[PDB]
């Protein structure tokens, strides 16, 4: 059979076409009865069209007749069927009707038989309410029209021909005239002929098929609408076709929309096609700028790739605004939507378009950072230089050009650039060398876990190979120009991270380092901003490595630089700490500067040859004695005491350490964790953070699993925190992170980080789980803030023991209850909206119970068993037969009460027994029925 | 039957002109990346795992890094 055939994909279409020529030029009805059951078949339809049907019924009866012998097992027909053997049949479908036409073109396509017939069938079944006809006729009227369309342009070129050889005739004056016209008079019969089946298919089954209401309908005809007026645009490119497209635009579906784009960028490829389309882009120039902020970003995608199309044609029909809206959208968060406005930003300031600031890319570096400085939406570059990687690599990695703007002197005429300017051509050189140097988008912006190609790889070598030779000379070079800036400074000293460290010593470029190494150790005897000298901490460190052969340089800048500051700190601590006196503003300022700087080198450094807990130890306990200590001196000199007994911590790893390191060790840390816990109790709350923060961590080094992993030496040094800190730590947790509810986000990520260190405590066993009460209780009040931290803590704790977390849940909810009846008192309303949201805690911790039911068994008995007892604890003072207080209680287990296995119901009944007498049993409202609900969850 | 059968078969003229007047219902705004260096560090270092995995206070040693490292389990 012919659908069979088309299915299996076995044979040649041109084979099963010439089969059914063949057969059709020996009987016609025959043949064509084939054609209608095919067309019939491939909708999923097992029924027959018999030689009588078609002889005397009408289309309409038979396509009635034919639904109604539509044996069906499901709604899926063949073009909805998934599958390897599905996709094969729908390009079967279509190239059969294409081959179809190909063959019958010069002479049974005019007979005024087949073509009638099929376009009728077709019209027909796209009338139908069964979907599957309809989509199936739908796509048959549609290929065919495509195929039309392609006799029509044929047609049409031979006319063209044939007139032109009439021209020549009559110039050159004939049988030869006459037999020409003949042609001129049969082809434009042809022609007519053609015309009229396509107005047929058009109007029969596209104007009513682009409002269809499935998308899937609609998408097809908009696909052939675009191929049409492609393929024959003298004919189709009128704006009684392209009024469609606009009206669809507007689609709700985006499938449909992407078809419109998709379709409108074919006809934007030709440059040609430019007078036809200029009404239609005026008219909706402003739905397609309109489509860039689209819900399904994919459509946004096409509509940035259109306007580009667009600004290729003709530039003047989009205005600046609408141009701007184009520009925002580089600073987005999806980077494929970005990289298309990169292109557009790409063609429209910069594909428009010596060494140094005459160089031929000076003018667009400039250009870019006037961009970003009119542009206030982003105050760095990195999605800047992602977004236009792929398009400008040749301007982004032009560094001898960004070199020579910030270190060359402006030519005669140039402007100078403002510091602003500078400080941005900064922050896009800084961009630039990073995601050269690490080939991985910023954050939010890719995976960033993508195995690099062999070119990827080689691309890198050389970038960081050039950046290393470029830099290592104006490194030293810049730093000195923008010394005292600090912003500057910071972003220029990251450069060194992204270097080949082997090139100095493989290219003779050690005086280079030497000059870099004086520049940062004059940087830091100059600066006292924590991010300048954050940065040069981690310089050094990056320099010094001792897998390279500059190692020896390195560590003797280093080794002189903590000379200098350990020096001045112990000369200027022996008078500012003199007993009597008073303290200049002067030498505290001083002392703070010295002590913020042996900080920052003491994170990443060891400095412990310069014994520096004697010195920081001092300075603490005068804040104690005393009380007038500034507050900054006191927070940089618990910080650098971390690091002290942290680097001791490292080298007593090795067994080369005797007894007496362990005891010096242990005897250093339990002295500082007393120091914190004074200053937990500052009035300075910046004072009480940092003590809290070195505390947790502190706590977390020197607890039991520093003796795991085979580490059983350290067994002498694990500290147990006491009931009193354990107090203490909960005590700034309940005021410095659940408060009463730009420095708002900042201040929600640091009270995050705060009370995500104490939940570590909780997690790894430090501190006891009945602390984890207070922030249970608080799930709900501040989900939005500090919601995913509570849980993972619940989770965590779950894991740990789920007996103990079910007790800690009871805790919270027993806790929030106590607060309620201390406000609202024991007469309370048990419609209050206090009530209501601690039921609806117990919900959600209900449903965190949920998983593992059969090995939750234990956990959730014993919340029951916890919860009973409160509820029946103070007796009614007024008599023994008034309520108890706080009965009311019960009604938030209520929630639990699903969670019990029917065998665990039974016993928590007979637990509830041993605090219920049968005259308890009484039923009334009066905080009665209370209990009567627990009572009644249990029962059933 | 589980034939669809489609009784509205295609969209009303008042649902086309509606769609040709408001399109609100599939436009939107614009979703901006981290806009300060800050955020962008937020955005690596603020989620529950690296927060249940790093320090509180930052370390820039690997070494003193291990130390805390080798007690997470």
């Amino acid at each position: 059979m012919l659908f069979e055939v088309v299915k299996m994909g076995k044979s040649a279409m041109q084979s099963v076409v010439d089969d059914w020529i063949e057969s059709y030029k020996h009987d016609r009805d025959i043949a064509l009865l084939d054609l209608i059951n095919f067309f019939i078949q491939c909708s999923g339809c097992k029924g027959v069209v018999t030689a009588e049907m078609f002889r005397h019924m009408q289309n309409s009866e038979i396509i009635r007749k034919m639904t109604e012998e539509f044996d069906e097992d499901s709604g899926d027909y063949p073009l909805t069927m998934a599958g390897p053997q599905w996709k094969k049949f729908k390009s079967s479908f279509c190239e059969f009707i294409g081959v179809l036409v190909r063959q019958c073109q010069y002479s049974i396509i005019y007979d005024e038989y087949m073509m009638d017939t099929v376009i009728s069938l077709l019209t027909g079944l796209s009338d139908s309410q069964v979907r599957a006809f309809r989509h199936t006729s739908t796509l048959a009227a549609m290929k065919l029209m495509t195929a039309l369309v392609n006799v029509a342009l044929n047609l049409s070129i031979n006319m063209d021909n044939t007139q032109r050889q009439y021209e020549a005739e009559r110039n050159k004056m004939n049988e030869r005239l006459e037999l020409l016209l003949q042609k001129r008079k049969e082809l434009q019969e042809n022609q007519d002929e053609i015309e009229n089946m396509m107005n047929a298919i058009f109007k029969g089954v596209f104007v009513h098929r682009y409002r269809d209401a499935i998308a899937e309908i609609r998408a097809i005809c908009i696909e052939e609408i675009g191929i049409w007026m492609k393929m024959y645009s003298d004919a189709f490119l009128n704006d009684s076709y392209l009024k469609y497209v606009g009206w669809t635009m507007h689609d709700k579906q985006g499938e449909v929309r992407l078809k419109c784009l998709t379709a409108l960028q074919g006809l934007y490829y030709n440059k040609e096609l430019n007078s036809k389309l200029e009404l239609f882009t005026s008219r909706f120039k402003d739905r397609i700028v309109s489509m860039t902020l689209d819900k399904e970003y994919d459509v946004a995608v096409q509509a940035i790739k259109l306007l580009t199309l667009v600004l290729q044609s003709s530039e003047e029909v989009l205005t600046a605004e609408d141009c701007e809206n184009v520009y925002h959208l580089v600073y987005s968060a999806h980077r494929p939507v970005a990289v298309a406005a990169g292109e557009f930003l790409y063609k429209k300031l910069f594909s428009r378009r010596r060494r140094g600031r005459q160089g031929p890319n000076a003018n667009l570096v400039k250009t870019l950072v006037f961009f970003f400085l009119e542009s206030e939406l982003h105050e760095h570059a990195a999605y800047l230089v992602d977004s236009m990687w792929d398009c400008a690599t040749e301007l982004l990695k032009d560094w001898e050009c960004m070199n020579s703007l910030l270190l060359e002197e402006p030519l005669s005429g140039e402007e100078a650039l403002t510091d602003r300017q500078e400080s941005a051509l900064i922050e896009i050189m800084l961009c630039t060398i990073r995601q050269a140097a690490e080939c991985h988008p910023p954050v939010g912006r890719g995976t960033g876990k993508r195995v690099l190609t062999a070119k990827e790889k080689k691309t890198q070598l050389d970038d960081r190979t050039k950046i290393t030779e470029l830099f290592a000379v104006a490194l030293p070079q810049l730093l000195a120009k923008y010394s005292v800036d600090a912003e500057k400074v910071t972003n220029l000293l990251q450069l060194p991270q992204y270097f080949d460290l082997e090139i100095y010593t493989t290219g003779r470029l050690e005086k280079h380092l030497d000059a870099l190494l004086r520049q940062i150790r004059n940087i830091v005897e100059k600066h006292t901003d924590t991010d300048v000298l954050e940065a040069c901490s981690k310089t050094y460190h990056a320099l010094c490595n001792e897998e390279f052969t500059i190692f020896n340089r390195v560590d003797i800048s280093r080794s002189q630089l903590i000379d200098e500051l350990a020096d001045k700190f112990n000369r200027l601590l022996e008078d500012f700490l003199q007993e009597g006196e008073e303290p200049d503003e002067d030498d505290a300022y001083q002392v703070l500067s010295t002590l913020k700087r042996i900080t920052a080198f003491h994170n990443a450094h060891d400095l412990s040859k310069w014994d520096l807990f004697a010195c920081n130890y001092k300075l603490l306990k005068t804040g104690i004695e005393n009380g007038d200590m500034p507050e900054q001196i006191v927070i940089h000199a618990l910080q650098c005491t971390h690091y002290v007994i942290l680097w001791q911590l490292a080298k007593i790893t090795e067994s080369s350490s005797t007894k007496e390191d362990l005891l010096r060790l242990k005897k250093q840390m339990r002295v500082f964790c007393q120091i914190c816990q004074h200053y937990l109790t500052n009035v300075n709350t910046t004072v009480k953070e940092q003590a809290f923060t070195i505390l947790c961590d502190i706590l977390m080094i020197f607890s039991h699993q520093i003796m795991s992993g085979g580490r059983d030496m350290l067994e002498p040094l694990v500290y147990t925190p006491d009931s009193s800190l354990q107090s203490e730590l909960l005590s700034f947790i309940l005021d410095h992170v659940f408060i009463e509810q730009a420095s708002k986000i900042e201040a929600l990520h640091k009270r995050r980080n705060l009370l995500a260190a104490f939940c570590k405590l909780i997690v790894y066993t430090v501190v006891e789980m009945n602390t984890a009460a207070d922030i249970f209780k608080q799930y709900m009040k501040y989900y939005n803030d500090y919601g995913d931290i509570i849980k993972e803590t619940m989770s965590k704790t779950r894991q740990i023991d789920k007996i103990q977390c079910a007790k800690t849940l009871i805790l919270s909810l027993q806790q929030l209850f106590n607060e309620m009846i201390q406000e609202n008192g024991y007469n309370f309303d048990r419609s209050s909206s206090t009530f209501s949201g601690i039921k609806e805690l117990a919900r959600r911790f209900a449903l965190t119970f949920g998983l593992d039911q059969l090995k939750t068994r234990e956990a959730i008995a014993m919340l029951h068993k916890d919860g009973i007892e409160f509820a029946f604890k103070e007796p009614n003072p007024q008599g023994e037969s008034h309520p108890p207080l706080n009965l009311a209680f019960l009604d938030i287990l209520s929630e639990f009460s699903s969670k019990l296995l029917r065998q665990d119901k039974r016993t928590v009944y007979v637990y509830l027994e041993k605090f219920m007498t049968f005259q308890m049993s009484l039923r009334r409202e009066d905080v009665w029925l209370p209990l009567m609900s627990y009572r009644n969850s249990l029962l059933a | 039957r589980k034939l669809i059968v489609d009784s509205v078969k295609e969209l009303d003229s008042k649902t086309i002109r509606a769609q040709l007047s408001d399109y609100s219902d599939i436009v939107t705004t614009l979703d901006l990346a981290p806009p300060t260096k800050k955020l962008m560090m937020w955005k690596e270092t603020g989620g529950v795992e690296k927060l249940f995995s790093l320090p509180a206070q930052p370390l820039w040693n690997n070494r003193l890094l291990k130390l805390f490292t080798r007690c997470l389990t």
